[PDB]
């Protein structure tokens, strides 16, 4: 053991506590009883780091002897150097910042409240539902567990992490009523504020908390789409969106390697945006100006001036993590402003600016691999190349390679090297197989439609998530936020596809029966961001999915904006992405909460929006649907020699188009079916709004593709 | 400032809206064309010597557009929701009117054109086109003397009409005096520059709207003679505090 590494796994476990106590195993409060579990697990197996590190969860006459009695020389530490190492720990536990049956309440509703359940995205949806107390019999099965699981670790921040998240993710850090702070979060926070403090060089202060001793350091890319996008193959595309993680993760990981920081001090790191809290030593902001510039020079070598890192950092003290009558969303306002101007000067870190075949293997060999190895750049195997590293990719049968490992969808290491750093990454990566073992193709996806052979894409973004984080009050609050925000993109997407949370989606517009393997491949899917292409009539329907899914992860209290595009197989990728971003931004400019369903005729009277509101296309689809609609390609068969009257009504509709003012569209209109649209709506006329015949084209037109 | 606006009514739809480089390659040719390259070799000495023409932009009757100034981007906060999503739509426009430019450039409040007076349709076989709005069209900016104008811009650019004609009008910018300018056209910069847009064509151009401090910009000739213009057309623009 060294300090850094005490101080480090010191505020990870500082409220181990609260399990063990709202278990009722030991007869004493979090403090107390989180030191005599990790004593008693210490002498369990026998490793006597744990007796070090129970001292954390505990006139400083009685703490010099207890240390005293725990001999620090044995593990190469100053005794002097143990009692910063507590007190450090005391200040983060601090800054981060009563019944013991309370739940944790959502962040998203906190109204609502999580059952008991261990983070685990094969099994059910974390739904904020109604506040049930969590028996003391449940966290005690938690707290065996979680020592069998202690039991085994190899004692590391990277080997702890993982087992905290595992367990305590659906745990409140404090069980106050409306808590919204997972502990995992508070304690990935407090060990990240600590190691900040030590690397600061500030030591026995009570400094720290008033003068600018940390670093807020948020790093963004921009031109995501222009790199992703705007190719001459989907296996390809879909390695340009792997590249772009693993480029991302190599400047992350290159940060806390050269600042010597963990992972903990990641708050977060998604859609190509990442936060890391750190020191603000000169040596830190140097060795921060030699990434920085080193990273842009290969990017601008690389790619041109496409892809571009715009890296910034504030100066920050201890009191800009909390609130003051908020300075912490102050501090993250100010540092947003950094980058913008940053993106605004695009490559200004080269003074010289004003004078692949690789993607193809990765893009081939991505089915069967479990992540990648970061070593050095000249090294055998390495497949792709970052600013800073070599990535080999780590295959089912084959060792790993490298200081760092990246493993795919798991919180477990499985079988990797005890000296090498584990490093879970999770990723959204469902994609339909062919007959051959590799992922389907734009022409075998668009083949398996219901009627028409058009390929489905849809881009989807949350609405007014910028606002939401800006509304967190501490570095924790804002780690549960990113957190379960990514979470529900990079993990419970592909569940959503599958065809799970069944009872919790419900009825939502659909064409054929949802199949066991849907012809559905996600392109990028993460950070309140997605885009998804497969069977046009398979991705309409997911949208609806989707977006009642995150309904019910969010309290109702956060929407998406989604938009649709049902384009020729042979379509080049750019020009798709083009039209839903256009169809996108629509929905969101015509307010939000909104789905480009189709492209539609309309008045350019400023009355008449393209986009549907979720609940409006929900209720014109249960409405006129069942009344034509029979399902799988197939209509009702009455109208079976009348699939005329429906192409009828959406010339109808296209006089309405030509002038709504002129009342010829009541002269025109079995007259049963639709009697919404003959009569002149007049409420509609009052509340100046458009008339019903304006909006079934949504549900015709896609109906008369799915029998075509 | 005042200047000669070289208005291009279309007769038919058009493949670009023309930046600066393509307009000073349009004019060196036909300049060429219609009196050797001995006129070619006057027209780039008075464009060395002091004279701009600007990148070309949309007008719609007797409403010139300009080129949203990048001083604006990091100064929009000078509601909650109110704030974030008009912030948003302002950062994307790219264009102002005569009127709501020179706000732009005094950090004043100003507001958007609703409708932009052209529209890119890209017909499927694929290439595209620009189709204009009624009486609208595309115009550039003269700085410098008038006996250049007449003699050598004038000449050319009704040899290039022969999918447009051409007219001209004075035309009248007001602009603070400032240590910093906006570009309205795209430059090959000398000095690195205060906000920007890189424009890849293989030259790196520094995109109309960019902020330079005194900076004239520069052309390049090369062998394949042929001038590459990538000179600053500048407007006086007050800078936030950042
Ligand atoms: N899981 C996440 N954790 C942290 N930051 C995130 C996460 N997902 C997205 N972000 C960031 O939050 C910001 C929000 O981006 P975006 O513009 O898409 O949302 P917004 O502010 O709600 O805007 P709009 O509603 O107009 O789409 C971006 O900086 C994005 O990178
Ligand atoms: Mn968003
Ligand atoms: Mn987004």
């Amino acid at each position: 053991m060294e300090i850094d590494e005490l101080t480090a796994l010191g505020g990870l476990l500082h409220d181990i506590g609260k399990p063990v106590q709202r278990a009722g195993l030991y007869s004493g409060d979090h403090s107390t009883q989180g030191a005599r579990f990790l004593r008693d697990l210490a002498e369990n197996t026998g490793r006597a780091e744990y007796e070090l590190l129970s001292l954390f969860s505990e006139n400083d006459e009685l703490m010099i002897r207890r240390i005293k009695e725990l001999s620090p020389e044995r593990f190469g530490l100053t005794m002097e150097d143990v009692l910063n190492a507590l007190w450090i720990v005391y200040e983060a536990d601090n800054l981060a910042s009563p019944q013991a049956s309370r739940p944790l309440y959502s962040v998203f509703n906190p109204g609502k409240a999580y059952p008991w359940a261990e983070l685990d995205f094969e099994k059910e949806l974390p739904v904020p539902g109604d506040v049930f107390s969590i028996r003391s019999q449940d966290y005690r099965e938690l707290v065996k567990r979680l020592w069998e699981e202690l039991s085994k670790a190899k004692l590391r921040s990277d080997r702890l992490l993982p087992v905290l998240e595992k367990y305590l993710t659906f745990v409140s850090s404090v069980t106050s009523e409306g808590n919204i702070i997972s502990l995992y979060d508070h304690m990935r926070m407090t060990s990240a504020i600590a190691l900040a403090m030590l690397r600061a060089g500030c030591t026995a202060e009570d400094r720290c908390r008033k003068e600018k001793r940390f670093l807020l350091i948020e790093g963004d890319f921009s031109g995501i789409q222009d790199f992703i996008y705007r190719v001459s193959t989907l296996k390809y595309l879909r390695a340009r969106s792997a590249y772009l993680e693993l480029i991302g993760w190599d400047v992350v990981l290159e940060i806390l390697s050269r600042l010597g920081l963990t992972r903990a001090n990641v708050v977060f790191n998604a859609g190509g945006h990442f936060m890391i809290i750190a020191q603000n030593t000169p040596d830190a902001v140097k060795e921060l100006e030699e990434i920085r510039a080193k990273a842009v020079e290969w990017l601008y070598r690389e790619f041109e001036s496409d892809l571009y890192l715009a890296i910034e950092w504030e100066p920050v003290s201890g009191r800009e993590f909390g609130r003051e009558g908020n300075l912490f969303a102050e501090a993250r306002k100010r540092l947003k402003h950094k980058l913008t101007v940053r993106k605004l000067k695009r490559f200004g870190e080269i003074k010289g600016l004003f004078e692949c075949n690789r993607l193809v293997s990765l893009g081939g060999n991505l089915p069967k691999l479990l992540g990648f190895g970061r070593t050095a750049k000249n090294d055998a195997g390495v497949l792709v190349e970052g600013p800073f590293s070599g990535f080999v990719p780590y295959l089912q049968g084959g060792r790993p390679v490298g200081e760092q490992i990246l493993v795919k969808n798991t919180l477990n290491p499985g079988e990797i090297p005890e000296s090498a750093q584990f490093v879970p990454y999770f990723v959204a990566d469902y994609f339909k197989k062919d007959p051959k073992g590799g992922v389907a193709t734009f022409e075998e996806l668009s083949m398996a439609s219901t009627g028409t052979r058009r390929l489905g894409v849809m881009k989807g973004d949350v609405d007014r998530l910028g606002e939401f984080f800006s509304s967190m009050d501490s570095p924790s609050k804002l780690a549960t936020a990113s957190r379960f925000m990514d979470y529900f993109f990079k993990g419970y997407i592909g569940a959503i596809i599958e065809g799970k949370f069944g009872y919790i989606i419900g009825d939502v517009p659909s064409l054929r029966d949802w199949p066991e393997e849907p012809d559905i491949v996600v392109v990028y899917a993460g950070g309140d961001d997605f885009f998804i292409v497969g069977a046009w009539d398979q991705i309409f329907e997911l949208a609806f999915r989707v977006r009642r899914a995150f309904n019910a992860y969010t309290g109702g209290k956060l929407t998406l904006s989604v938009g649709l595009g049902y384009f020729d197989e042979r379509t080049p990728i750019y020009r798709m992405a083009d039209v839903v971003s256009e169809r996108l931004d629509t929905a969101k400019d015509e307010g939000r909460n909104r789905v480009f369903v189709v492209g539609r005729s309309r008045p350019l009277d400023g009355k008449h929006k393209l986009s549907y509101e979720w609940n409006h296309y929900e209720e014109l689809w249960r409405t006129y649907a069942p009344r034509i609609y029979a399902g799988n390609g197939r209509l009702k068969g009455k109208l079976e020699s009348k699939k005329g009257l429906l192409w009828k009504l959406l010339e109808i509709r296209e006089l309405y188009v030509r002038d709504p003012n002129d009342v010829r569209w009541a002269y025109l209109t079995l007259s049963d079916l639709f009697p919404e649209l003959v009569g002149i709506d007049t409420k509609a006329v009052e509340r100046k709004e458009p008339q019903p015949v304006y909006w079934v084209d949504g549900v015709l037109k896609i109906v008369l593709m799915a029998v075509r | 400032p005042k200047f000669i606006a070289v208005k291009l009514i279309p007769k038919g739809p058009f493949r670009d809206i023309p930046r600066a480089d393509t307009l000073f390659g349009a004019i060196g040719n036909a300049i060429s064309a219609i009196h050797g390259q001995s006129a070619v070799e006057e027209l780039v000495d008075a464009f060395v010597g002091g004279a701009r023409i600007s990148s070309a932009f949309p007008y719609s009757g007797d409403t010139y557009y300009l080129p949203k100034p990048l001083s604006v981007e990091p100064a929009l906060e000078g509601d909650e929701e109110e704030r974030y999503t008009t912030a948003k739509r302002l950062r994307k426009a790219k264009y102002l009117d005569l009127k709501n430019f020179e706000l732009a450039l005094r950090l004043r409040p100003f507001t958007i054109p609703e409708e932009i007076p052209y529209a890119r349709v890209d017909v499927p076989r694929f290439w595209e086109e620009i189709r204009f709005r009624e009486k609208s069209g595309v115009y550039f900016l003269y700085s410098g003397p008038r006996e250049v104008f007449d003699g050598y811009i004038a000449p050319a650019m009704r040899f290039l009409g022969d999918l447009f004609e051409v007219e001209f009008h004075e035309m009248k910018i007001d602009a603070p005096g400032s240590e910093y300018s906006v570009t309205l056209s795209n430059a090959l910069p000398t000095k690195t520059p205060v906000l920007w847009r890189l424009l890849r064509k293989r030259m790196t151009f520094i995109a109309e709207g960019s902020i330079v401090k005194n900076d004239p910009g520069g052309m390049e000739r090369l062998e394949l003679e042929v001038y590459v213009y990538g000179l600053t057309f500048p407007l006086g623009v007050e800078l936030p505090e950042g």
